[PDB]
């Protein structure tokens, strides 16, 4: 069904697929095995649809959180890296590709939100959320604002809500306890209350979303935003003299962003599983292999320790990994779906004054 | 199969200055769709965003080249999102796609944000 004795690789069209194809050329130069890289349209739904019929690529690249359900459906093979190879990648990235106790993909890249700041407006950005009100009053006297970021998605607001103790599901030793939910605990209430107080005191506007915040920062109107490495290209085009740093702390504790891990899974239907392992372990997950992909399209931070140490000479990448290591892996379990939609309503309701903080988080835990 | 299905209709040919309405029927488990987008792609060109509707805020965003000419709207009862295209220009010729997402971390104005995609409907404008 899938052709034996070659490799077909699918990766999304926003990634460095030409660099990946070049790694495949090097593999062919050593082994005679042809490696074909594709970036099919509608890849997110195409892979599960085609793989469910026993067809498709040998290797699929996607964010780890979707791979949990692919493994549940029997679409991904368990991978078999030795201890020596596992030691080459950060331990938390292996946790992101663990499902039902089995490793089901190779971690490649790591992304998380960071604090992005305008160096001309704010050379020394605040280390704490608690400083933002006074900083905003200063900047508003100069026709600016301190901070604008997407308040509409819990992906952006949860890092502050998690700082003092909020969480979706308790995660200990690679397993989630879906009976242990921290959406309305004291820490979540503390963080959401600080957020709503920022709005109450006119330091943020409850309507600010992704597009409003991005325009305001790239036009030099606000001193800070919160966003991920996918947004850096637009800020480059704007020529804003920006930096990227650790998220502000809340009550002395780090903001805890969700972490996404671009990962490479092996199709359960592939008759080339050992070839795929050899390509991924010995060619792609090397300094030379990740460099080829990164030179085509930057990966951001990476799961390979050796190459991350090189990339982290860029303080933006060092900040990305620092924030990711202070954050939480995005859960790959289906129970996480209800979290996004419930907390989205809760924050909207608290920020607009339709519910109190305690009422909103109570309904969200409910 | 996909948990959400999107079906575009309404494509056609219009002389420059005229109008045309597209529709996109959404079906399946659509309870948590927070974002509906219209995109277009002509041969030899990158796919580009046309209009984005944020269902839970009502905010609508338009490409600079179509702002003031196109209108995106949602009929929640019919689970159908529309693209009303007024004052059409030859540069609007393309295959038009609707797309949907429950949530996302990236920009709702970009194609990479959207999980579900329709088959596309052809719009041709002549000068």
């Amino acid at each position: 069904k899938i052709e034996e004795g070659k490799l077909v690789i699918w990766i999304n069209g926003d990634k460095g697929y030409n660099g990946l194809a070049e790694v495949g050329k090097k593999f062919e130069k050593d082994t005679g095995i042809k490696v074909t890289v594709e970036h099919p349209d509608k890849l997110e739904e195409k892979f599960p649809q085609v793989a469910a019929t026993g067809d498709g690529p040998d290797i699929i690249f996607w964010a780890h959180d979707r791979f949990g359900g692919y493994a549940q459906s029997g679409l991904l093979a368990e991978i078999t890296p030795d201890k020596a190879f596992q030691d080459k990648l950060y331990p938390f990235t292996w946790d992101a590709v663990r499902y039902n106790g089995k490793l089901i993909a190779y971690p490649i890249a790591v992304e998380a939100l960071s604090l992005i700041y305008n160096k001309d407006l704010l050379p020394n950005p605040p280390k704490t959320w608690e400083e933002i009100p006074a900083l905003d009053k200063e900047l508003k006297a100069k026709g600016k604002s301190a901070l604008m970021f997407n308040l509409q998605e819990p992906y952006f607001t949860w890092p502050l809500i998690a700082a003092d103790g909020g969480y979706a599901f308790k995660y200990e030793n690679g397993k989630y306890d879906i009976k242990d939910v921290g959406v309305d605990n004291a820490g979540a209430k503390a963080g959401l209350t600080f957020l709503v107080d920022l709005i109450k005191n006119k330091h943020m506007n409850a309507d600010t979303d992704y597009s409003i915040a991005e325009a305001a920062f790239n036009k030099g109107e606000t001193a800070m935003t919160i966003n991920g490495p996918w947004a850096w290209s637009n800020i480059d085009t704007s020529k804003v003299n920006y930096g990227v740093t650790v998220l502000p702390t809340f009550k002395g504790q780090p903001s805890k962003p969700f972490v996404g891990v671009l990962s490479a899974g092996i199709n359960a239907a592939s008759p080339n599983k050992e070839l795929a392992k050899e390509f991924l372990e010995n060619y792609l997950l090397t300094d030379e292999g990740l460099e080829a992909v990164n030179k085509d399209k930057p990966l951001g931070a990476v799961a390979l320790k050796s190459y991350e140490e090189e990339l982290a000479k860029d303080p933006r990448i060092a900040a990305t990994m620092e924030n990711a290591q202070k954050g939480e892996i995005m859960p790959n379990i289906p129970q996480m779906s209800a979290f996004w939609y419930a907390v989205r309503t809760a924050v909207i309701n608290a920020a607009s004054g339709r519910q109190t903080v305690d009422e909103a988080l109570k309904d969200a835990q409910t | 199969p996909s948990q959400v299905q999107l079906v575009e209709s309404g494509g056609g040919s219009v002389q420059a200055g005229g109008s045309l309405r597209l529709s996109c029927a959404a079906s399946g488990q659509i309870e948590h769709i927070g974002y509906l987008g219209w995109f277009r792609q002509a041969p030899g060109k990158e796919r580009e965003g046309v209009a984005a509707l944020i269902t839970y805020t009502g905010h609508t965003y338009y490409a600079d080249s179509v702002k003031g000419r196109f209108t995106v709207s949602l009929d929640n009862a019919k689970n159908t999102v529309y693209l009303q295209m007024n004052s059409l220009k030859p540069e609007d010729t393309a295959l038009y796609y609707c797309a949907a997402a429950e949530w996302g971390s990236q920009s709702p104005l970009t194609q990479w944000f959207y999980r579900y995609w329709g088959q596309g409907t052809q719009v041709t404008v002549s000068a």
